[PDB]
RNA sequence: AUCGAAUCGCCACCUACAAGACUGGAGCUUGCUCCCUCGAAGGCGCCAAGUAUAUUCAUGAUCACAAGACA
RNA sequence: UAAGCCCAAUUAGUGAUUGCCCAUUAUUCCUUUGGUAAGGGCGGAAACAAAUGGAGAAAGUGUAGCCCUUCCGAUGUA
RNA sequence: GGCCAGAACCAGCCCUACUGCAUUAUCCUGUCGGGGAUCAAAAUCCGGCGGGCAACGAAGUGCAAGAAUCUUGGGUCUUGG
């Protein structure tokens, strides 16, 4: 396998015209640590802190036929742990 | 013809034009239905006020990879948008470090009276003003690559 | 599975009502056996949680005579130094079922033993399976699509029941119940049921007009 | 039903880039296709079909094999099948289909007060009738109820309780 | 579908010499999927009947014949095939098609079947569509009759792409995965 | 009681059953005709308890785990 | 109603001639290294203090390679 | 701020949309004769004769060079700003 390149299947995306419909839309996976960390709006928002984690990323193009799309997250890759977890497809970056 | 150094140079798609209603995708009021006004100069965001009375968005610049330009719109001609300029959203630089100013408070007013006025001129007013008083989610078994917007 | 008292008393302690998680409930009744089993164990890898019923009424094509000796080659493979630590062969039909979509997981990975820990199968429906919410079907896995109905097929609990599952008549009488009670619940509640359906006849004389032409136009009036 | 593949059958094709549409069987090849054609749509010229991509239907103009376009004209006016097939149920859901696909944000933003004020009347109309005569699961507990729950306050001792602590309140 | 041979009449000669300055204009009936195959086989039958070989010879033209409009037909397909058992086997079998490609297409598929033949060990050597009353065989004459119908049974319809749904519940068309 | 978490569709109308060579019902002519509820929707839910006369939303300042979740 | 065998396609008698997935391969981009390597510059252009544009510029096989541009190759037992 | 992230634009690349020229005839029509099967036809089919473009979302036939600027495609967390 290689790593750097991840393979969600989002619900209602059958095809691969579907699948290119989300090319270039942010994709994000929510996870938990065990401490308080970090986060955006530390200050500004102190009710955000939490042991929430989120690792984002985008879709690049789509997989075969059948609607999966190839997601490439930030920097890393995401961690095995999060196979056949949730992941975040949101409508923006917005073509309409 | 305009050049990109002026203000007046734009790349903004012709879905996103002053008097559609869009969706906002992100943010406090991600959900929400608002009216796009105008967009700021030099390519700047847009701005949004969705009668704040209807759905609670005041006036706000919001960037169009963050809404969804709908094809149903408002007549905001009668609306002057003038005075919504870059140096409202401006604030003063922290030293040493709701709430709402006298000149936000005027301005949001006297843009949004205008802009229920124009809704209500438009047919299909009462069901326009409903429309923007509604919650846009993503449900189980929807499809948004398949509509139409 | 019986909860621990640390468990019931965080629950208090936490004050959060009762939860079941998201759980699919497959009715298997006139299901290829391979077929369903490799929709299944997709499935399981994707982190669905998933219920099957009625593993007794699999299907099998053949006959249920090639289909019982084939069992008992299966049966035959054991290991002769010690059958304890040998191959466990299973007669129950949900048994079978487990081990064919086990046989389509990596089971040998810790992430291929948690897709098969979310599978639970049960021979007819049980009590806590009747009233959980509406049973589903594979339509890529159903007999009536799959077989060329002039072929012999075979039913899962029949060729189970002559391989050594003792537990045949108890289904079958369980399952008997369950629709005898089951019928008489939906001869009840069809008065309810019909006073719904007159109620939305009703409501299209009350509600405002131009609303009517909305329903009439996207099918639903 | 199950209606028979014959000349003159008019048929709903399935799947492809002809889904949805009606034409008339006109011919028959062997067991697997047929020869479609529907003078009234403009993309149904005379082809050939799959017969896994029609679906008969219960109308059938009386024409011959490979009749002429002028003869399929005639007989599909004269014999009304497509007037007859437009006032159907299923028909219908077939338009109604393609204006969901085809609706914008407002349109189903319409719909959804359409479906929200249907289901608000029924509901009106269902608690007048409940009232009448129970029907659902609290209006019978009710009626179950309250003649034992009168009995049971008929008493002196009931009654007392009842006055002591309601004019506590 | 569409057949997947095509009708072409490929005209050669071979190339004029002091020994035959005007040389025989020979026109070759082929069904090939491409020209290039179509020339192949025109340069095929050349050498091992007139002798000529491709090297010593020229294409006068190598086009596609229409097809006729899509009329249901019976047609007669004059064929034959190699195998190392029995050599050559030359049939002559009936097929309903509507165009001379798709029947000899549908002969090519039903060697195949039937008969283990490929492509390259076939011979086609006639084609012809015939009326009603010069079928032979029960199984081709079955569709003449002047009203012939059938209901369509044990059909698998699976649905539009678009709208396959994994777990669909039982008795409704709800989708629970999809 | 540490404990901050990942999860994001509810129902007391699906949550009964059976069949796909067919299960809306008839006729005889047995594949056509006729009748009906016309044989392609489980009900809701998606921001006024209902389609109207309306109402607080900001400064959480342009995305960031939804900063909240007993529907 | 193969997930078997033979043949045949690429979203299907509709309107043309690339369905999809996997390399230490191909194309291209970045960097290293070595050439039977290919070229440019190297006579400090002029001007310019701190408090408040910079630094370097070696006639060179090999260095922290004099600097810059360019092209090609790169695995390997004894 | 030499950190994290989002949008703008530049240049270069990488993808898609948008198509013309030629071709057709073993073809398309109408009409006579035959032939066919019907309750009677029609059609499938074979000949002579008269016209011809099956017509550009006609044909799955040969080649296509159409400035993503007009007429705001998409990507670059695969490049550098
Ligand atoms: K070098
Ligand atoms: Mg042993
Ligand atoms: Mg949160
Ligand atoms: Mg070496
Ligand atoms: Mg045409
Ligand atoms: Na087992
Ligand atoms: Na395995
Ligand atoms: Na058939
Ligand atoms: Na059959
Ligand atoms: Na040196
Ligand atoms: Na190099």
């Amino acid at each position: 396998q290689t790593k750097q390149t991840a393979l969600v299947r989002v619900e209602n995306v059958n095809t691969r015209e579907d699948a290119t419909w989300y090319v270039g839309k942010r994709v994000c996976y929510v996870y938990h640590g065990k401490k308080v960390k970090r986060c955006v709006r530390w200050s500004k928002a102190p009710a955000r802190r939490s042991t929430t984690r989120a690792l984002w990323g985008r879709v690049t193009r789509p997989h075969g036929n059948a609607g999966m799309m190839r997601v490439k997250f930030n920097g890393a890759s995401v961690p095995a742990s999060a196979i056949g977890r949730r992941i975040r497809v949101y409508l923006y970056p917005s073509q309409i | 013809k305009v050049s990109r150094k002026s203000p007046e140079y734009t790349t903004l798609r012709k879905s996103c034009a002053p008097g559609a209603i869009a969706i906002i995708l992100a943010g406090r009021f991600r959900g929400r239905r608002a009216v796009i006004l105008k967009q700021l100069p030099h390519n700047g965001p847009l701005v949004v006020s969705g009668p704040m009375k209807y759905n609670g968005v005041p006036i706000r610049r919001i960037d169009s990879r963050y809404v969804i330009a709908t094809s149903t719109t408002v007549d905001i001609s009668s609306v002057d948008t003038a005075p919504i300029t870059a140096e409202v959203f401006q604030r003063p630089k922290a030293e040493k470090p709701t709430l709402v100013s006298d000149a936000r408070a005027q301005l949001q007013k006297k843009i949004d009276a205008a802009l229920i006025a124009a809704i209500k001129k438009d047919a299909q007013g009462k069901e326009k003003a409903g429309y923007l008083r509604s919650v846009f989610t993503v449900k189980p078994g929807d499809a948004p690559h398949r509509w139409n917007w | 599975a019986f909860p621990s008292r640390k468990d019931a008393f965080r629950a208090q302690r936490k004050g959060a009502k009762k939860h079941r998680p998201e759980i699919i409930v497959i009715d298997l009744k006139d299901h290829v056996l391979g077929r369903a089993a490799a929709v299944v164990a997709k499935q399981l890898l994707l982190g669905k949680k998933i219920t099957v019923v009625r593993c007794e009424q699999l299907n099998i094509a053949g006959t249920e005579i090639r289909n019982k000796i084939k069992y008992l080659q299966y049966l035959r493979k054991r290991k002769l130094t010690n059958p304890t630590k040998g191959p466990f062969h299973h007669r129950a039909p949900s048994d079978v079922f487990v081990r064919t979509v086990r046989s389509m997981l990596p089971r040998y990975t810790k992430r291929g033993m948690k897709a098969l820990n979310s599978l639970v199968a049960y021979e007819g429906i049980p009590p806590n399976v009747v009233r959980t919410g509406g049973r589903v079907v594979i339509p890529r896995a159903q007999r009536h699509v799959c077989y060329r109905s002039e072929r012999p097929y075979t039913v899962l609990g029949n060729m189970c029941k002559h391989v050594g599952w003792k537990y045949s008549d108890v289904v079958a009488n369980l399952e008997k119940a369950r629709v005898e009670k089951a019928s008489r619940h939906h001869e009840k509640q069809a008065k309810l049921r019909d006073a719904w359906k007159s109620a939305r006849k009703e409501a299209l004389a009350k509600m405002p007009k131009h609303n009517v032409e909305v329903l009439k136009k996207f099918g639903y009036a | 039903k199950s209606h028979y593949i014959c000349a003159g059958r008019l048929v709903r094709i399935l799947r492809g880039p002809r889904q949805d549409r009606v034409g008339v069987i006109v011919d028959i090849v062997d067991a697997n296709r047929v020869l479609v054609e529907n003078p009234e749509d403009a993309k149904m010229w005379r082809h050939v079909q799959n017969l896994k991509n029609v679906e008969p239907l219960k109308y059938c103009v009386s024409v011959s094999r490979n009749c002429s376009a002028k003869a399929l004209k005639d007989a599909l006016a004269s014999s009304k099948a497509l007037e007859k097939y437009a006032k159907t149920r299923t028909a219908a859901r077939v338009e109604a289909k393609k204006a969901c696909a085809v609706s914008t944000d407002f349109e189903r933003y319409q719909l959804r007060v359409a479906r929200r004020s249907r289901a608000h009347w029924a509901r009106k109309v269902f608690d007048e009738k409940d009232a009448k005569t129970p029907v659902s699961w609290h209006k019978v507990a009710l009626k179950k109820m309250l003649k034992k729950a009168a009995k049971m306050d008929s008493t002196e001792g009931a009654k007392r309780r009842m006055q002591k602590a309601i004019a506590a309140r | 579908v569409k057949p997947h041979l095509r009708h072409y009449q490929v005209v050669g000669r071979e190339s004029p010499s002091e020994k035959n300055p005007e040389p025989t204009v020979y026109k070759f009936e082929v069904f090939a999927p491409n020209f290039v195959v179509a020339k192949s086989r025109f340069w095929r039958m050349m050498r091992v009947k007139n002798k000529v070989k491709a090297t010593h010879g020229d294409v006068l033209s190598c086009k596609v014949v229409k097809d006729a409009k899509l009329v249901a037909r019976n047609y007669l397909v004059d064929i034959a095939y190699y195998s190392q058992r029995c050599g050559y086997t030359r049939m002559v079998k009936e097929f309903r098609d509507v165009s001379k490609t798709g029947a000899v297409s549908q002969a090519y598929h039903d060697l195949a079947s039937r008969h283990r033949a490929r492509y390259h060990n076939i011979e086609v050597l006639n084609v012809k569509s015939i009326p009603d009353h010069e079928v032979k065989h029960l199984s081709i004459a079955q569709y003449h009759a002047p009203n012939l119908s059938f209901p369509l049974l044990q059909r698998r319809t699976k649905a539009t792409r678009k709208d396959r749904a994994i777990f669909v519940k039982k008795n409704t068309k709800r989708a629970v995965v999809a």
